[PDB]
């Protein structure tokens, strides 16, 4: 602890100001600036104006080719369906609150607002599991009586929808709380005490090892085994210097792929992780916005690594694009 | 990369394989994409055999109403069974296809080898070409003998395994018609793929067949069909006005004897074309071409032509390669269409 303690926030800025009582209502300026609100305001429009196109291709390029209306596109869909969730929850209700210079939705709409942004980027986040999971079965061929029929991928997508609500739905319940995060423009989870009269501890536990302890390690695990098999299939298939070079690509790519879900969960979890270990932090409150560019951000660069980067789609897009 | 990560999965079955439903084969990149469905390589989850996975889209089945010509190619393939006849091993159903799962052709097909070969070589060399022709003749007797009439031959039915023996394929597109009922009026085959007979609704028998042949020898020579050259992708109508009408020009790249034979099928008149002469299926056979052919060896599957497709070299497209064909814009299938799926299913 190192911010401001209260019955229904946690400001993450020191109380010396004495206007550190209710961010909800209260104008930030004690811990902020208006050049530091137009920064937030000009991020969050970036994250509509590239996220929204990106996501709204991934489903319109299916509906251009029938056969690309399949069980094994499914994920896909719901990888965008999530990414827009982020959209509508998270960086709409940000951008309109940081120009007035605090949230404007009250603590009810605070609840609500938090609610879809935490929906959003959780299933977006199982999404990525769900999906490193589905490569590592098909191709590396490890486990038995599974496939990506129609039954298997309408699972798994229930599957992201399950685990989102999962984390989403107990600060709802007073298992935790949303409460403004960053520059209190927006709002986040709170993870800055283990207070236990809203039983924060908890959840903050649960949230670590479940939401990103797990995911972390089976990242790991399928991407690893992946880049094994297709350096060995390449190993066992060498007369096309084209798929030589395709190898060592797809194993370039699967970094990308795994730091790509560590720039968006990593900071979330080092802080709450921090403060935990060690009371009292030296961070900001700027620097809680830092978490939430990061993890707003995999709108934008999910499909782009797992769509963008396959051949029927690129010729489908140019196609369109190149007047059709 | 995505699609050399499906190309990575299907060189690991194959080194396996060197070495019910869908859920009971662990299943890789598509071959093609049919007129209904994916049909993808797939391997024997419990046997580490390598079959293909001819799948039919139930959603495409009911838009073009392909249930007929479905039943027809299980039927056929199911009794019919040599070394120019694909074997069938399974006929099942999922529930969102019908599947064939018929024996390995892990060569490629003739289609695809005439662009593989390489494109710089203007189709096969003659003895290449005369070796195949000869087996597709030995599978279009074998079928003439159950009294079966096939229409629509062409290239892409006719698949190469790593044996260097072809075997036809693709027997939906069949007709059964015993012996002195086999001329009846009818339409059937895909265009450029058909006799002049078919094309004007008239009477038709194994003649048709030995058209469709002189089609096949003369794309494996010229690398074109004689019904489009290199800059025809002309709609139907003018399709059909070649078919009825031409007698193309013969490349000087041809042995005599093929030329000839070429010749004598793409004349019109099922009097003045090979085989069909009082409906002979020996009538091909007194051609000078094959002279280089001896029919103990033909029928014991024993040719063997330039080039032998290695089990170590992979044929098959990429994963995402489709044609896609309409499926459902908010339609609902029928009770009939739910009884032919089930019907088909054995
Ligand atoms: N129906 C069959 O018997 C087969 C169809 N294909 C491929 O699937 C493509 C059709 O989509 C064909 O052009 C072949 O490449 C096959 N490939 C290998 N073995 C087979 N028995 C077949
Ligand atoms: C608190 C916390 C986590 C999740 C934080 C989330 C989900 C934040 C979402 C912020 C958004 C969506 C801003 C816009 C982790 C990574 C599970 C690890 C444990 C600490």
């Amino acid at each position: 602890m190192n911010g401001t303690e209260g019955p229904n926030f946690y400001v993450p800025f020191s109380n010396k100001t004495g206007v550190v009582r209710s961010p909800f209502e209260a104008p930030q300026y004690y811990l902020a600036e208006p050049w530091q609100f137009s920064m937030l305001a000009a991020y969050m429009f970036l994250l509509i104006m590239l996220g929204f196109p990106i996501n709204f291709l991934t489903l319109y390029v299916t509906v251009q080719h029938k056969k690309l209306r399949t069980p094994l596109n499914y994920i896909l869909l719901n990888l965008a369906v999530a990414d827009l969730f982020m959209v509508f929850g998270g960086f709409t209700t940000t951008l309109y609150t940081s120009l007035h210079g605090y949230f404007v939705f009250g603590p009810t709409g605070c609840n609500l607002e938090g609610f879809f942004a935490t929906l959003g980027g959780e299933i977006a986040l199982w999404s990525l599991v769900v999906l490193a999971i589905e490569r590592y079965v098909v191709v590396c061929k490890p486990m038995s009586n599974f496939r990506f029929g129609e039954n298997h991928a309408i699972m798994g997508v229930a599957f992201t929808w399950v685990m989102a609500l999962a984390c989403a739905a107990p600060p709802l319940v007073g298992w935790s709380r949303y409460i403004p995060e960053g520059m209190q423009c927006s709002c986040g989870i709170d993870y800055y005490t283990p207070h236990e009269e809203t039983n924060n501890e908890s959840f903050v536990i649960y949230m670590f090892v479940v939401h990103f302890i797990i995911p972390l390690i089976v990242i790991f695990f399928c991407y690893g085994q992946l880049v094994f098999t297709v350096k060995e299939a390449a190993a066992q298939q060498q007369e096309s210097a084209t798929t030589q070079k395709a190898e060592k690509e797809v194993t370039r790519m699967v970094i990308i792929m795994v730091i790509a879900f560590l720039i968006c969960w990593l900071p979330y979890a080092g802080v709450a992780f921090y403060i935990f270990t060690h009371q009292g932090s030296d961070f900001g409150p700027i620097f809680m916005t830092i978490p939430a560019f990061f993890a707003k951000t995999s709108a934008v660069y999910n499909p782009v690594i797992y769509i963008m980067m396959n051949k029927q789609f690129r010729n489908c897009m140019v196609t369109t694009l190149c007047c059709g | 990369l995505e699609t050399v990560v499906a190309n990575s999965a299907f060189i690991a079955a194959r080194g396996s394989f060197d070495a019910m439903g869908e859920d009971w084969f662990l299943d890789f990149r598509v071959l093609g994409r049919g007129g209904f469905g994916e049909v993808f390589a797939c391997q024997m989850k419990a046997t580490g055999k390598l079959y293909a996975c001819k799948k039919l889209n139930k959603k495409r089945l009911k838009k073009r109403k392909g249930y007929q010509g479905a039943m027809v190619e299980k039927k056929i393939l199911a009794k019919v069974h040599s070394r120019f006849i694909v074997s069938l091993a399974y006929a099942f159903e999922t529930k969102t296809d019908l599947c064939l799962v018929m024996t390995i052709m892990n060569g490629g097909d003739i289609r695809y080898h005439i662009y593989n070969v390489d494109e710089d070589n203007p189709g096969f060399q003659e003895p290449r070409a005369i070796f195949y022709t000869a087996q597709i003749v030995s599978g279009l007797e074998h079928l003439h003998q159950r009294n079966i009439i096939y229409r629509d031959l062409k290239p892409e039915n006719v698949l190469l395994d790593d044996d260097g023996n072809v075997r036809i394929s693709d027997l939906g597109l069949a007709v059964e018609l015993k012996a002195g009922q086999t001329k009846t009026k009818g339409y059937a085959g895909t265009p450029g793929f058909m006799a002049p007979e078919l094309l004007l609704g008239e009477e038709y028998d194994f003649s048709v067949d030995y058209f469709a042949l002189g089609v096949t020898l003369y794309e494996m020579i010229a690398a074109r069909g004689p019904f489009r050259a290199r800059g025809e992708k002309v709609e139907n109508k003018e399709l059909k006005q070649r078919v009825l009408e031409q007698a193309v020009t013969y490349p000087d790249k041809f042995s005599p004897a093929s030329k000839d034979f070429c010749e004598a099928l793409l004349q019109k008149d099922p009097e003045k074309r090979l085989g069909f002469r009082d409906g002979s299926c020996d009538g091909l056979r007194t051609h000078p071409l094959f002279r280089d052919i001896s029919w103990r060896q033909l029928e014991a599957g024993m040719l063997t032509p330039p080039f032998v497709p290695d089990s170590r070299t992979v044929y098959a497209k990429n994963i995402q390669d489709v044609g896609a064909f309409s499926t459902v814009k908010g339609v609902a299938f029928e009770k009939a269409d739910t009884e032919f799926f089930q019907e088909f299913a054995s």
